[PDB]
RNA sequence: CUGCGUCAGAUUAAAACACUGAACUGACAAUUAACAGCCCAAUAUCUACAAUCAACCAACAAGUCAUUAUUACCCUCACUGUCAACCCAACACAGGCAUGCUCAUAAGGAAAGGUUAAAAAAAGUAAAAGGAACUCGGCAAAUCUUACCCCGCCUGUUUACCAAAAACAUCACCUCUAGCAUCACCAGUAUUAGAGGCACCGCCUGCUGGCUCCACGAGGGUUCAGCUGUCUCUUACUUUUAACCAGUG
RNA sequence: CUAAGAACAGCUAAAAGAGCACACCCGUCUAUGUAGCAAAAUAGUGGGAAGAUUUAUAGGUAGAGGCGACAAACCUACCGAGC
RNA sequence: GCUAAACCUAGCCCCAAACCCACUCCACCUUACUACCAGACAACCUUAGCCAAACCAUUUACCCAAAUAAAGUAUAGGCGAUAG
């Protein structure tokens, strides 16, 4: 098929960009994910998960201003324009954000812990023990890839030889260096998963279609049959 | 209800699909020319 | 000129120049009422309004004012004793008005 | 129901379709920003038409003439009429060179020239 | 870091060199010489092209570093589709000016009494603010781009009416279409402002200055607030390819050289386009500042002092439904340091000449709620726009 | 379906095939004045109409480079409007009627009215009485709109011995296309508002009918066809309109004439009109007894300025400046 | 794609007719651009703030409209579409057919070839007294009408051409899988995504199961009252059909 | 399914996958029709008709498959496997 | 006596022989039969199955370059059908 992505933008900026939808299906036009298509249009607010990304005129640690939060189609959480110095760029907002907040982001990490703000950007071995973080990444430079839903919030459980132990929100621990750059506090939107759906269509509005009608007696037990063992084979069923 | 009425005409889909450059961009389509050139059609494609 | 290879043309390019012309227009009388200056030609397809402007000035020094040009379809109904389609060839039909009343 | 074995025109169509397709007529121009077509005046082909006053020859001939032979005229013909008399005068005269053909009129090359031979670059 | 363009949107790589290229003392058998391809031959490497001649529908521009007027120092330059992220005081420190609330009572004094005002004035701007929004096109509701200019357009003619009260009105005209150019540094930062679009309203005298001596000199206590970490030179076109000019506008020999005061339409349907009310004034102070600066360094010359004579220009922005005023003095034009002299400029913000419209009758339950014609129309905003006109011939 | 009818038009000898189609009778010069029982200065009109003459030209600093064919929409046109502009304040004073009146820039105006008959030739309706319905829409460069009438030129039941032109084949020979789209009357404003009467119009014409280009085309003769063929079209759908938002139609025909005024220029040369509308009834059924016809009035064209040097005009007339002048100190008569 | 324009024709079957006969054959004629289509020098750099009379207010589903800097560039109106009683259904087919206006017309049309007034058949109208006694069933028709049970929460979806449902889907709930990027999922990151069950909610329960209940239904039954030719018991009239005459077949 | 468009009177109501009710979409019941006007229609009676709506245009998914609110539905008037 | 019925060529089949065609002008890979602008896309990969074996599952003849003969022989093969 004559499929050609839109994510062609290589410069990065504040304007929605009008994306199109794929409905499920891959490059080759048949469909690989099901139930996806439809819903209303939406324009795609691109996001700068490298908090530390200093101007190509300026190093070190820099500050931010929150401009305004606002609501991102694309994603569960709220999205926040900030401006640090003669520039603005998309970032994930988090639970305690409002317009004329400035936010401090820095790669420094000193002998001491120091006094962590929600929003702020600060590496992991510099930030103290227990304190819920999200928008990590796996190494310097990587960008935020973990804990970025709405509500979302890791755990620093603990810092040894330049590693950090991250509890993630489906309780599993994860390894990463200490210069890892993370953000302090929860993130945004907190009680979206306490939303109410309401009808089928409200389904039908964010792009999600009706699962098929089949009936599918297989599943993770019914479906997959462990084989019996000749022994234990006639054992199996017994008329009563 | 009532058939019969499939084709609905619209030159931009005839020429799409059953065109000569149509024909031309795969060597499957390149034999169909090849073979109604060998039957002696009047019109090798739409 | 027609089914001939015209030279290409690109900026600061010497001035396009016919010598000879196969072009070969007939006057016809219109079959409708018209203007009195109004004249009316059968001109080939490949010939333009502006062709045909300085084949009247440069030929028959007749001063042009306004030509305008439509192309008449012809008729394909009719058929043979093999029930093949027989064409009328199309032709381009030109009005001309001339230019001093 | 359509009719593949009919010419296809600008005739037939939708809109983009009938605007696009033409009927054989050399383009004259190019079309600018703003839909707005621009004339080239050299791209007009203009008449190079003779004066035909007091001109002898008319178009019919008169049958009380000769029926001569048709001789078609070659290369080597042309060559003997033309080329071949200047090359017996200078010949005899004994200051013959090749360096000097372009002087009997010889083109080495055709660029540079308002008329090329090969490829022609006029009109009929 | 996440880099931004799919690989598979990207150009692809051009495929591997035959390897008849890598052996030494050995021609390739390509296909140039067929003047076209088969998979068969070897693929010739073709040397860059060039096209011989100017052709000016398939220009391609010089590399940037290579235009003459190629500077490394980046000069900032100010248009009309700049966006100012702080407005007002971010356009404040720019052009190092005080805000002063409310218009100066000499040119709000002129349209006190009521022998200045126009007869039945209440009545004549109903008629232009209804003409501009049901009576003007065929359409019912007409679009912001077109009420916008007319409403502006019809106002202007009706204080034009009245030079049978003051001929020194017959001294000034409307140009469209003009443009300025004005550069100074702020902190060592080169700044360029590039005004162009609606209205200019040229006059034969010089605006009169506005504040007296005693209080111009009174603007050194004064420091011009900070916004950090924002930059002052955010959202500005940032360019590296430019020329230090200083443009009025007009040639040498122009019978209206003074700019009265410079009109200003936010006529965008879509309301993302449109400025809002605090960009609005700050759009407002910068061009009221170039064109004041260049009026200055046209008759003072290229230098930076206090000026003896201070320049005063107005101007008026509006959105067809919202007006504001401005009135900018430059007092100075060594603007280099943040300290001596600054300018002042008073402005009047969010004046609605009327609250709302309806072009159609609003019924509710077969009942004329709400008739046709404007809502909470206010003819004390008509009054100052009327003040700044008659400022300079009463 | 209906005509569409262009004021500006390139057709030939349009003048001639819009009087049958208006039922207007083109005489020259300009009407006679009325012989009916402060201090103009010229100088000072002179000056201005230079200023801003010069302004466009020379003394305006362009940003981009002005093409040839942006000459009409970017040095003509503001030349137009801002002309315009200063001249109603200048003349003012004496003339209160444009102090209270209504300036328009590039608003448009339509009118629709029927006149003649036709059999169709073919088709299903082949055989049928079709009646010939026209239709102008006319985009004006300036207008001024007053809310008192202007004197009549000539009586309503003034007649002239002149013939009205009478075309012998269909009006598509002009050429003239047909086409079926929303019926307007529009003066340039709606019905509700009060300057519901004309007083000026201005027109520029397009750099396709410019001078110079009928000149290459071999219509010398032409130049002066366009002048009134936009005049007669554009005045009579001002004219028949105004009669149209007082109640007045074909059955219901004029009660007292409706006149207009029209300036006709390229940015150079420029051409005066006045036109009368004696009669509203143009339909077959109306027309067939109607004696009275609508009167039109022309000057020939005459150029403003001989060249433009730098910031000198050369050969600069007064006489075509007083010309406007005239147009504009011209009122509605004033009651006891 | 010339397919009721003109003219002529040894013409002569469009489902009848036909001399001017003509929706047949041949020739001749024609639809004229302003509308519409056919657009744009390069390189960088810009574009947070819906729409809805856009002003109130109130939202979510988060939306349908913007440049500047420098360089290059000042030649001019070409080309094509334009007819009709028209298209897709083997047909001059009671079907299918997007949008703008007119919302009853200012436009477009003709249900009856002539006759007779048998049966049977179709549609419609009227009816004494009775008012479901008809019938698998108040189906049809008339009238403008109450109370429930069963099933399914509801709007929605399906066997195009015998099944519109109690079936499917559905919010809500529940299970299972996955710790991550440059083409789907996704330019996303466990408050996420996928694979499934069940069918809201509320109550009760295990450590998953059972009832209740709001509205809702061309679902399946039952019923008051009314209504009526459904019936006791049919009848009259009108129209189509019918039969006869003429044409086609 | 994708792209970019269009349509939804009036009334009761309220910021409703609300009610009545046109256009429009669908096809519940009955009758006509059964080589019919129609290889699924007609008349009346019905369900929906601001939404999971209807719809025009172009593009994509192709038979060891596609697609499917699973009817073994549909994929050019014989689909338990197209021609 | 109507409808009809009759007719002899057009051309074709199989061999031999010999190895065949494609630029008059114009248009023709874009929506073929369309005068006239920055591409970078590039070709190659066992046939299967019906059928026979009275099912079917291994298997089952398909010119490979000299007619004949060796010879349906040596061999192969659910040592079956058959292949050779
Ligand atoms: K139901
Ligand atoms: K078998
Ligand atoms: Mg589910
Ligand atoms: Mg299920
Ligand atoms: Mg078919
Ligand atoms: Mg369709
Ligand atoms: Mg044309
Ligand atoms: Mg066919
Ligand atoms: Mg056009
Ligand atoms: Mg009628
Ligand atoms: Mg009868
Ligand atoms: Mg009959
Ligand atoms: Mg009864
Ligand atoms: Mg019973
Ligand atoms: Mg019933
Ligand atoms: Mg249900
Ligand atoms: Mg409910
Ligand atoms: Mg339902
Ligand atoms: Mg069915
Ligand atoms: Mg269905
Ligand atoms: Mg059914
Ligand atoms: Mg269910
Ligand atoms: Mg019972
Ligand atoms: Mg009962
Ligand atoms: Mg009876
Ligand atoms: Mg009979
Ligand atoms: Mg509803
Ligand atoms: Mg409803
Ligand atoms: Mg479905
Ligand atoms: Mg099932
Ligand atoms: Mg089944
Ligand atoms: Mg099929
Ligand atoms: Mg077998
Ligand atoms: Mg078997």
């Amino acid at each position: 098929a004559n499929f050609v992505s839109w994510k062609s933008r290589t410069k990065y900026t504040i304007t929605p960009v009008k994306m199109r939808k794929s409905g499920g299906r891959d490059h080759t036009g048949r469909i690989r994910v099901h139930g996806i298509g439809g819903g209303h249009k939406q324009r795609y607010r691109m996001i700068d998960f490298l908090r530390f990304r200093p101007e190509e005129t300026k190093s070190g640690p820099f500050e931010e201003k929150v401009i305004q939060v606002r609501y991102d189609p694309c994603r569960s959480a709220d999205i926040a324009l900030v401006a640090g110095g003669s520039r603005k760029r998309w970032i994930i907002a988090t639970e305690n954000m409002q317009a004329g907040d400035t936010i401090l982001n820095s790669n420094h990490i000193g002998r001491m812990a120091v006094a962590a703000r929600e929003g702020d950007a600060h590496p992991l071995g510099a930030l103290p023990v227990g304190t819920l973080i999200n928008n990590v990444e796996s190494e310097p430079g990587r960008g935020a890839q973990y804990i970025r839903a709405a509500g979302t919030c890791g755990v620093l459980l603990r810092k040894v030889n330049g590693t950090a132990i991250i509890q993630l929100p489906s309780k599993r621990q994860m390894q990463v260096l200490e210069t890892c750059v993370a953000t302090v506090g929860r993130v945004s939107n907190v009680d979206h998963n306490k939303r109410v759906i309401g009808k089928a269509g409200r389904n039908r509005w964010l792009g999600k279609r009706p699962n098929s009608g089949r009936w599918h007696r297989k599943g993770g037990w019914a479906g997959r049959k462990i084989r019996p063992l000749p022994p234990m084979k006639s054992y199996v069923k017994l008329p009563s | 209800k009532a058939r019969g009425n499939e084709y609905q005409p619209s030159n931009i889909k005839r020429k799409n699909k059953h065109g000569w450059v149509r024909r031309l961009s795969t060597p499957a389509g390149v034999q169909v020319i090849l073979r109604r050139m060998l039957k002696g059609r009047k019109s090798l494609s739409h | 000129a027609r089914n001939v290879v015209y030279p290409l043309y690109r900026l600061g390019g010497p001035q396009l120049r016919v010598f000879r012309t196969n072009f070969f227009i007939q006057l016809v009388r219109p079959g409708v009422a018209q203007p009195e200056d109004t004249v009316q030609f059968r001109i080939p397809m490949e010939m333009t309004r502006v062709d045909l402007r300085n084949y009247l000035e440069g030929i028959y020094n007749v001063p042009v004012a306004a030509v305008r040009t439509r192309v008449q379809h012809g008729s394909n109904k009719r058929r043979d004793h093999r029930n093949v389609r027989i064409k009328k060839p199309d032709y381009k039909v030109a009005y001309v008005q001339l230019a001093h009343g | 129901g359509a009719d593949r074995m009919s010419k296809w025109t600008s005739k037939r169509g939708p809109r983009s379709f009938r605007g696009r397709k033409g009927r054989g007529a050399k383009g004259i121009g190019f079309l600018t920003s703003g839909w707005r077509f621009v004339q080239i005046k050299e791209m007009v082909p203009e008449f190079v038409v003779p004066d035909l006053t007091g001109f002898k020859l008319k178009p019919y001939v008169s049958y009380l003439a000769p029926e001569s032979e048709e001789t078609p005229l070659t290369a080597a013909q042309l060559f003997s009429e033309a080329v071949a008399p200047a090359i017996e005068k200078d010949f005899k005269d004994g200051t013959f060179d090749p360096d000097n053909l372009e002087k009997y009129g010889f083109e080495p090359t055709q660029e540079g020239k308002l008329f090329q031979l090969y490829p022609r670059n006029f009109l009929r | 870091a996440y880099e931004w363009g799919v690989r598979s949107t990207r150009k692809s790589e051009p495929p591997p060199l035959d390897r008849v290229y890598e052996i030494p003392g050995l021609e390739p058998i390509t296909f140039a010489g067929k003047m076209h391809f088969v998979p068969w031959l070897a693929r010739p490497i073709f040397p860059p092209w060039d096209r011989g001649y100017k052709d000016p529908r398939f220009y391609r521009s010089p590399p940037l570093h290579e235009h003459p007027l190629y500077k490394d120092q980046a000069c900032y330059i100010f248009h009309h589709r700049c966006r100012l992220l702080e407005g007002v005081k971010q356009a404040l420190w720019l052009t190092k000016t005080k805000l002063i609330e409310g218009l100066p009572e000499k040119v709000l004094s002129l349209v006190d009494d009521p022998r200045n005002h126009i007869e039945n004035q209440d009545e004549c701007v109903l008629n232009v603010i209804s003409h501009a929004r049901l009576w003007q096109t065929t359409e019912e509701i007409p679009k912001r781009e077109t009420y916008c200019p007319v409403i502006v357009d019809n106002l202007i003619q009706l204080c034009k009416s009245q030079i049978l009260k003051h001929p020194s009105l017959a001294r000034r005209i409307c140009v469209q279409n003009s443009t300025f150019s004005a550069t100074w540094n702020r902190e060592s930062l080169l700044l360029q402002v590039r005004g162009s679009g609606g209205a200019r309203l040229s006059t034969k005298d010089p605006l009169p200055t506005i504040a007296s001596r005693e209080e111009i000199e009174a603007t050194k206590n004064h420091v011009l607030e900070t916004f950090y970490p924002i930059s002052p030179i955010i959202d500005l076109h940032e360019c590296n390819i430019y020329d230090v000019k200083n443009d009025t506008g007009f040639q040498e020999g122009y019978p209206y050289p003074y700019p009265h005061t410079l009109y200003l339409l936010d006529k965008a349907n879509l309301r993302p386009h449109r400025l809002q009310p605090d960009q609005l004034r700050a759009k407002m102070i910068l061009f009221a500042f170039g064109s004041a600066l260049a009026q200055a360094r046209l008759l003072y010359g290229n230098d930076a002092k206090v000026l003896e004579q201070p320049v005063v220009v107005q101007s008026v922005g509006t959105d067809g439904r919202v007006f504001h005023f401005l009135v900018f003095q430059l007092n100075t034009t060594d603007l280099d340091c943040n300290e001596g002299v600054k300018n002042l400029a008073w402005v009047d913000s969010d004046q609605l000449l009327y609250q709302h419209f309806w072009c159609l009758p609003v019924i509710k339950k077969r009942v004329v709620v709400e008739p046709v014609g404007p809502v909470g129309f206010k003819p004390e905003t008509f009054r100052k726009f009327l003040a700044l006109y008659l400022h300079g011939a009463a | 379906m209906k005509y569409m009818v262009y004021p500006q038009t390139f057709a030939l000898n349009a003048d001639r095939w819009y009087q049958y189609f208006t039922k207007t009778v083109f005489l020259s010069g300009l009407p006679p004045p009325p012989a009916e029982p402060p201090a103009l200065d010229l100088a000072a009109l002179r000056a201005v109409a230079c200023d801003c003459l010069l302004q466009e030209h020379f003394y305006l600093r362009r940003r981009r480079r002005v093409h040839r064919y942006e000459e009409s929409e970017v040095i003509s046109l503001p030349f137009l409007d801002q002309l315009v502009s200063t001249l109603v304040g200048l003349l003012s004073p004496h003339n209160p009627a444009l102090a209270a009146a209504a300036l328009d820039y590039r608003c448009p105006v339509h009118f629709y009215w029927v006149r003649g008959e036709e059999i169709i030739p073919r088709g299903h309706r082949r055989g049928r009485i079709d009646d010939l319905r026209y239709q102008i829409d006319d985009k004006p460069n300036n207008q001024i709109r007053i809310s008192k009438q202007l004197a009549e030129f000539v009586p309503l039941d003034y007649s002239v011995p002149i013939e009205i032109p009478t075309i012998k084949c269909k009006p598509d020979k002009l050429p003239l296309f047909k086409r079926q789209y929303e019926n307007h009357i529009f003066v340039g404003s709606k019905t509700a508002d009060p300057c519901c009467y004309g007083h000026t119009q201005f027109h520029l014409l397009p750099d396709k009918l410019r001078r110079e280009r009928l000149l290459r085309q071999n219509c010398a003769d032409q130049i002066e066809v366009v002048f009134r063929a936009n005049a007669i079209a554009s005045l009579f759908a001002w004219t028949g309109a105004q009669a149209m938002y007082q109640g007045f139609w074909s059955e219901a025909d004029v009660t007292r004439p409706f006149v207009s005024q029209a300036v006709i220029t390229d940015g150079k040369y420029f051409s005066f009109f006045c036109y009368q509308l004696n009669t509203l009834a143009l339909t077959t059924q109306a027309d067939q007894n109607n004696p009275r016809k609508n009167i039109c009035w022309g000057t020939q064209s005459k150029p403003l300025y001989e060249t433009i040097e730098d910031n000198d005009v050369k050969g600069f007339n007064d006489d075509v400046l007083l010309q406007i002048v005239h147009f504009l100190l011209n009122r509605p008569k004033e009651e006891k």
